[PDB]
């Protein structure tokens, strides 16, 4: 079943609509991802069910502007369901995307300013 | 993109001001430089700034960094590392998952529980993860 999720990201939509979201390493271990996804670099792109959870990350804690991307996928792993009460940041409502997200699955990009204000206009991906 | 942030450090016991440069380049390349007295003391190249900062602090063992990212109980979540290039992390507490109100910017000021090595921070984080 396909679901909509969201991701904060500072990269340009020109880059993201072209290349999609790629992962930084090959580890498929979800427990290790939750503990430290840099050690080893994990084969998941993090996304959330809740668009508001992207804002503090996209803005680097209110320091800069950034984008909230929307995507539609059917291969994500619900982290809270898989890890249970052990989920370390359960409030994030994380859907971890194994192997990343193809550009064709990205719906659009919506800017957010440092103060947390989402812009009125969402830039849609022509690949849809 | 280049961003700069003044920070406070304790260098061999003396309070000092230093300046961080964050240079984000294509292909997920994060470069963190630290300048003090207009001289570059160290640089780290990685894929997120929390990892860069841990490497920087290991290169500069004689310096206490008065920053949230140096605090024993601070660590990024997978999501915060990924979505913010490691700039947003969480203050963690025994037996408790991290909440939005626990989020911090890794270069914001902190002077409590920062006189610790990056390895001690990783150890606290591992014990915290097991405490859940």
């Amino acid at each position: 079943d396909y679901i909509i999720t969201y991701r904060g990201d500072t990269r340009s939509f020109t880059e993201i609509f072209d290349k999609g979201f790629e992962t930084l390493g090959p580890s498929k271990d979800l427990y290790k991802h939750a503990l430290d996804n840099r050690a080893p670099p994990s084969d998941f792109v993090s996304t959330t069910i809740d668009p508001t959870k992207t804002i503090s990350f996209a803005t680097k804690y209110g320091q800069k502007s950034g984008y909230m991307y929307t995507m539609k996928t059917n291969h994500g792993i619900d982290v809270n369901k898989a890890l249970g009460a052990r989920s370390p940041f359960a409030a994030e409502a994380e859907i971890a995307m194994p192997g990343g997200v193809r550009a064709e699955d990205i719906l659009g990009a919506r800017a957010v300013n440092a103060d947390g204000e989402m812009w009125d206009y969402t830039i849609l991906n022509p690949k849809r | 993109d280049v961003d700069k942030r003044k920070i406070k450090i304790i260098l061999n016991g003396e309070m000092e001001e230093a300046e961080l440069h964050m240079i984000t380049s294509p292909n997920r390349h994060c470069c963190l430089k630290i300048f003090h007295n207009n001289n570059q003391l160290a640089e780290s190249n990685d894929t997120d700034y929390f990892s860069c900062f841990a490497d920087l602090r290991n290169q500069l063992k004689n310096i206490i960094f008065l920053c949230k990212g140096a605090k024993i109980n601070v660590y990024p979540s997978a999501m915060s590392r990924d979505m913010s290039d490691g700039i947003v992390a969480y203050e963690t507490t025994l037996g408790q998952p991290g909440l939005p109100e626990n989020q911090v910017h890794i270069f914001d000021f902190e002077d409590k529980y920062v006189d610790i090595t990056p390895e001690e921070q990783r150890k606290f984080h591992s014990q915290w993860f097991e405490s859940l």
